[PDB]
RNA sequence: CCCGUCGCUACUACCGAUUGAAUGGCUUAGUGAGGCCUCCGGAUUGGUUUAGGGAACCGA
RNA sequence: UAUCUGGUUGAUCCUGCCAGUAGUCAUAUGCUUGUCUCAAAGAUUAAGCCAUGCAUGUCUAAGUAUAAGCAAUUUAUACAGUGAAACUGCGAAUGGCUCAUUAAAUCAGUUAUCGUUUAUUUGAUAGUAUACUUGGAUAACCGUGGUAAUUCUAGAGCUAAUACAUGCUUAAAAUCCCGACUGUUUGGAAGGGAUGUAUUUAUUAGAUAAAAAUUUGAUGAUUCAUAAUAACUUUUCGAAUCGCAUGGCCUUGUGCUGGCGAUGGUUCAUUCAAAUUUCUGCCCUAUCAACUUUCGAUGGUAGGAUAGUGGCCUACCAUGGUUUCAACGGGUAACGGGGAAUAAGGGUUCGAUUCCGGAGAGGGAGCCUGAGAAACGGCUACC
RNA sequence: GAUAAGGGAAGUCGGCAAAAUAGAUCCGUAACUUCGGGAUAAGGAUUGGCUCUAAGGAUCGG
């Protein structure tokens, strides 16, 4: 894995190395916190990758609603989809039945999830047709 | 009319969607500017809330940046050597973002020989240009260049929307990157 | 009764999308287009009739056309169209030297003159020094609120410079 | 639908305005202003169904049309003017002068002050941040931008404005212990001092109000407009009720014993 | 008490040659009005405006 | 009122239905009909077709008046009162009707825009590196008209603007670049350019864990606000406008100054809005079990387009995405909800229709103007 | 042995004779069925020249 495996040159915008510059020759690195108290994992302080749609080194902003479930499938590119799990009531029988709903979330390579993971995930503006969340947290199962 | 909505796609269950509403004005898209090089041309488009868009069909010049030093001058373009989207842009030379092109370096060696006194390719004034030596030692295979006459450069500007086409010289790794992707 | 439009290099009618500014058409509404049949710009034995225009008087008068003469109905009304078209210099009073239309009704008769457009008067001037006094005023007003902001700037700023070395 | 909506009708209008149904199918539609449309009375309403000065709306135009009305010391013309929350209506024709604070009971108390109180009003500051050419600047409640304020100022704050020259005469810090009318929600209209704030970030932050009565309430950060430094020194005149809510039971013993 | 052929009357649905018929939705392929963008074009119509008959070049 | 009664037998006790009984903001119809208040009403079948008339126009002291319009002589020989028609501005995108389409669609409650545009209202905001005030068109009008016919308009002669296109008037410094000369240990300098605001790039501030060997805002969070540097621009606008009053200064003037108002103008904020948007929740059907992915289906990179996010579209590349917790398909005598009828409790049925949201104006599709329309009492094309 | 305006079996006992289709690649393919077929069903798209790009192998050298 290597991050200029594109046809076009991955970059962080506007992050501008000079090569006149002192021997200190390491990339100038871009981060921000998302806040609500969500630790940065120092994948992204140390790491190498360039994500745009990242919430700690892209352009993203997590804001709305977070949500929790499991992962159920990694097959696809730096995207993940987590099953949600609840009860709906129904009234008239004063009882459950259970029900789920899936949400297609997207997962930076600052954390690594397999299918079986229990993960929260924030809410973030849409970066794709189904995509409109973006994971937080990881909690291995 | 060309539309932007995501209600003429099917679901991400794979249903297709019945038709809800004749398409809004909202969500319109026009056409592509296609810029090519030419005679300067540019047309404004008059766009929601009554503002204005400035499509660049054909220029000649931009105004180009050397970060390092950070100083940027206007020069001509000479053509597009290497587009990552479409390799057809690259034929038949169209300018859009994040393309490479190659730009005239007189005002660039013009301005390097004033301010440091080295050439390129290979009382007071002389005491600023003294104290400006030693960081007039730049990268060889950007000096090199020089030689040819022709920069390296990627447009930064969005030509269809803004009607510039604007840009930095390729420097460090990411000079190195696209040299190796145009030789292979 | 269709007119001619110039340009359209035709004997015969065709259809064109007309809109505001094109010869033929009055649009009803604002930014209304209509499709109408025009008739093309090269003469032929399709109409009905013919409108000309005497570049170069000829040999004998004709009866109501080149003997006699019809003033126009109205005098110019911009200032400088007054300067320009007959009469005065700028340092000239225009007040005194435009063209009355007298009127008879029945007995006695009074005149009506057009208003001048784009005259100066003392009206015109003072409003002119009112904006630049009212610019100069505001500027020097924005200028010395800024500069009193600076004076309590200063003022919390010691207070803090003194406040860090007494915690 | 196509563009901005223009009428409102008489059951959608807001319910504080306490408007009656049948008298017609349309209520007045408040113009835009320096206050939101639900939250907001225009000048019809206050001068027609609360003051009872014009029989309906040809007269309120023929009383507005002769300048006298003034809201925060400037003559208004517009009949439907949003008027809101804390502020000054003037009418020196009959030498009065009338603030707008919400009284307990939910709705726009008519309270009048006199003219020395009604010189002056109150702007919770919701924003402060810098303009242009590096000018820093505060946006109160009512949208009013007051431009080189006190640097200590941030948002929550209320500031006490000049009203004549629209700068600031003096502010309160939000902090624990100020009074505080409540602007929103079924709590309408109480006033007390926090208690203790409870910070909800990335959501909505809670206050908790202890009442003049040793009532103890929680509302929104949203809702909360602080009036004065401490309890019993509100910075502007409270309605009549001085803003205690009482239950049902006590209000109609009250009733009672007041009426015989 | 009672069951079933067969016989008579009426009604209902079913099957049924007609490669039956009609209406509406989706769609392969072909043709394709019209608008919009673009490309030239340059009816005529003003002079960056210069000129001792007016020959250049600017705009719309 | 938490209720029952008749009917299978010669008689009995049951299962079980038929029938009886009461309500309906539930429709029709029959008979009858004195009074008062309140009051629904082409929804059902045909979102089928329409004769005829009306439903969107608008002027104040404050844009443009030589009506050959009326009126009076009056502070007035520039106009001044009143006032058709037109040009300019604004509205006509609101309202009213209907429910055809539409089954995760609309909608309801709940979120977000640090993902955008925003006429108007309300606040702020502009000294910027020929001037006593710039140009040439055009309407109404007059008189020559063409067509049977339309809210058709053409030649010719005028003439206006807050329409159109251009253009000055001004603080004090200070800062930056080039730099002839000069000092000559790196300083001094004559002379040239540039400073407001918008646009587009590139590069820098934009800090904030507690002692030893000078400033720096907000947020939970930003590449935010804001500032600076180098440039850039078929150069945005920093009032060539209109009404009432006429004040102040005297080194003998149409001198210099100035009071209350209209409208406009750049940016920021606000409001009225708009557009997308999180979570959860829709009736029947398996005699619908697999669906989606040629030719966008799911995702990535780059771009284009948009006011902006986004397969919204394009290029390249992977093979993903939904589903027995019922996907997909089909039906709906389905506009959704607030609600309505009946109801001991639990429920069953209805909701085209006074309020909210959405959609449509015979069916599609495409557009002009405008802040706002894919508008139909706007246009273009087809049926 | 060829061609033919407009029509297209009205000719004739009868479409006799002629015409039309035709190779290859890709898509798509009904009733019925003895489940093997029907099937090249039916019905569509492409095809030249030139300049390139990619894939598919062998023998030596550890
Ligand atoms: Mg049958
Ligand atoms: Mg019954
Ligand atoms: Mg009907
Ligand atoms: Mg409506
Ligand atoms: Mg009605
Ligand atoms: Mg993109
Ligand atoms: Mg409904
Ligand atoms: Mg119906
Ligand atoms: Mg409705
Ligand atoms: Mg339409
Ligand atoms: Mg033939
Ligand atoms: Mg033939
Ligand atoms: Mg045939
Ligand atoms: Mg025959
Ligand atoms: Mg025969
Ligand atoms: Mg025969
Ligand atoms: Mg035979
Ligand atoms: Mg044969
Ligand atoms: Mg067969
Ligand atoms: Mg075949
Ligand atoms: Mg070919």
């Amino acid at each position: 894995l290597t991050v200029q495996s594109e046809r076009a040159f991955q970059k962080q915008p506007h992050i501008f190395t000079n090569p006149k510059a002192k021997a200190n020759k390491k990339t100038k690195r871009w981060y921000k916190d998302v806040g609500l108290g969500f630790k940065t994992p120092k994948a992204a302080i140390e790491g190498s990758y360039i994500d745009k749609k990242c919430p700690f080194a892209g352009t993203v902003s997590i804001r709305g609603k977070i949500l929790t479930g499991t992962v159920v499938s990694t097959k696809m590119h730096r995207t993940i989809i987590i099953r949600r799990d609840y009860l709906h009531y129904v009234p008239k029988y004063n009882r459950y039945e259970k029900r789920h709903k899936n949400v297609a979330a997207h997962v930076s390579p600052a954390f690594r999830v397999e299918e079986g993971d229990v993960v929260t995930v924030g809410q973030c503006r849409p970066i794709s047709k189904t995509v409109r969340f973006n994971v937080l947290k990881v909690s291995a199962g | 009319g060309i539309s932007r909505d995501s209600r003429h796609k099917r679901s991400a269950t794979g249903a297709k969607r019945a038709q809800f509403r004749k398409k809004r004005k909202f969500e319109l898209g026009r056409q592509p500017a296609n810029t090519k090089i030419g005679p300067k041309r540019i047309h404004s488009v008059r766009t929601r809330g009554g503002n204005q868009k400035f499509r660049a069909l054909r220029v000649e010049t931009g105004n180009f940046s050397w970060g390092s030093e950070g100083v940027s001058r206007k020069t001509r373009i000479a053509g597009v050597v290497y587009h990552p989207s479409n390799n057809e842009l690259v034929r038949t030379n169209t300018l859009t973002k994040s393309a490479v092109v190659q730009i005239d370096a007189t005002p660039f060696r013009q301005w390097y020989e004033n301010h440091y006194g080295a050439t390129l390719g290979k009382r007071k004034v002389e005491r600023k240009l003294a104290a400006r030596s030693g960081a007039a030692a730049i990268e060889s295979a950007v000096d090199s260049q020089f030689g040819s006459g022709r920069l390296y450069a990627v447009i930064s500007s969005r030509p269809g929307q803004s009607g510039r086409c604007d840009g930095y010289i390729l420097e460090g790794e990411e000079l190195a990157f696209y040299l190796r992707r145009l030789t292979a | 009764g269709f007119p001619m439009k110039q340009g359209v290099m035709h004997p015969t009618r065709v259809r064109l999308l007309l809109s505001k500014g094109h010869s033929c058409y009055r649009p009803r509404r604002t930014g209304e287009r209509k499709r109408k049949s025009v008739r093309g710009c090269i003469v032929a034995q399709d109409l009905s009739v013919l409108a000309l225009s005497i570049v170069k008087q000829g040999d004998n008068e004709i009866e109501g056309l080149t003997d006699t003469t019809v003033p126009k109905r109205l005098g110019p009304k911009r200032a400088n169209h007054i300067r320009k078209f007959f009469g005065l210099t700028k340092e000239d009073d225009v007040r005194d030297f435009v063209v009355r239309r007298e009127v008879t009704k029945g007995d006695k008769t009074y005149t009506k003159a057009p208003k001048i457009q784009r005259l100066v008067t003392p009206q015109t001037l003072q409003r002119k020094r009112a904006l630049k006094a009212k610019k100069v005023k505001n500027a020097q007003q924005q200028r010395d609120a800024a500069a009193e902001y600076a004076q309590l700037l200063a003022k919390r700023l010691h207070e803090r410079k003194e406040e860090r070395a007494e915690i | 639908a196509r563009g901005p909506k223009k009428h409102l009708k008489r059951l959608a209008a807001p319910s504080h305005w306490m408007l009656d149904k049948l008298s017609g199918t349309y209520a007045p539609r408040p113009s835009a202003g320096p206050h939101k449309l639900r939250e907001s009375l225009p000048l019809v309403v206050f001068l027609r169904n609360r003051l009872k000065y014009a029989l309906n709306g040809r007269e309120v135009k023929a009383i507005m049309m002769q300048q006298h009305v003034q809201v925060d010391g400037k003559v208004r013309t517009d009949t439907t003017y949003p008027a809101g929350f804390m502020d000054v209506i003037t009418l020196e024709a009959t030498n009065e002068h009338f603030r707008l604070v919400y009284d307990v009971k939910g709705k726009f108390a008519v309270h009048r002050i006199s003219a020395e109180e009604a010189a002056y009003k109150l702007g919770k500051v919701k924003k402060v941040q810098l303009g242009k050419k590096g000018v820093p600047y505060v946006v109160t409640h009512d949208g009013r931008t007051i431009r080189y304020p006190d640097p200590l100022i941030r948002a929550n704050d209320t500031v006490k404005i000049d009203l004549a020259t629209g700068k600031i005469d003096d502010f309160i810090k939000f902090d624990t212990g100020r009074l505080v009318m409540v602007t929103g929600g079924r709590n309408l209209g109480r006033v007390g001092v926090i208690v203790h704030r409870e910070k909800h970030e990335g959501g909505f932050d809670l206050v908790h109000i202890k009442d003049a009565l040793e009532n103890t309430f929680v509302t929104r950060l949203s809702n909360v407009f602080v009036i004065g430094t401490e309890a019993g020194k509100p910075w502007v005149s409270l309605p009549k009720g001085k803003g205690i809510k009482l239950s049902i039971s006590e209000e109609r013993d009250r009733r009672r014993a007041q009426q015989g």
